[PDB]
């Protein structure tokens, strides 16, 4: 097809795969849950607003 | 006397005119809290989804 | 008086005292939310 789409295409396929070997399974899984949290929390405070 | 009757009517129906519109206005000043609620409904729903 | 709005002092003091009662009602709904035959 084009052919900057393609070479952006290359770009991003080479810093993706950058990023995701910087992963590491035992702490990703903590902030995944840590996010969780904290958005649930912010549901709360509609919640109550809700029932005031 | 004939035209002061006639004002006092007209009298009587711009207080209840005024009236009513109260009413109205304070009906809407709760829509808009019953549509807070329901934008919190909706990111609740789509934050479940999610999961 | 309070439901009129021709003065800009009451306006705002009006304002600021919905503003409160709504945080205190935030609150008490916050703890419903989470959570006398006896002695008589």
């Amino acid at each position: 097809m084009g052919l900057f789409d393609r070479i952006k295409r290359v770009v991003s396929s080479n810093l993706n795969d950058l990023v995701n070997k910087a992963e590491d399974p035992e702490k990703m899984l903590e902030q995944a849950i840590l996010e969780m949290q904290e958005d649930l929390v912010q549901l709360r405070q509609g919640v109550a607003q809700a029932i005031a | 006397k004939a035209s002061l009757d006639t004002q006092s009517t007209q009298v009587e129906t711009l207080k209840r005119n005024l009236i009513q519109l109260e009413s109205k206005i304070s009906e809407a000043k709760t829509k808009k809290e019953m549509l807070k609620a329901r934008i919190t409904t909706a990111k609740a729903q789509e934050q479940l989804q999610g999961m | 008086v309070r439901g009129m709005n021709t003065s800009s002092a009451m306006s705002a003091f009006e304002r600021m005292e919905e503003k409160v009662l709504m945080q205190e009602s935030r609150a008490q709904a916050l703890g419903e939310l989470a959570g006398g035959s006896d002695v008589d």
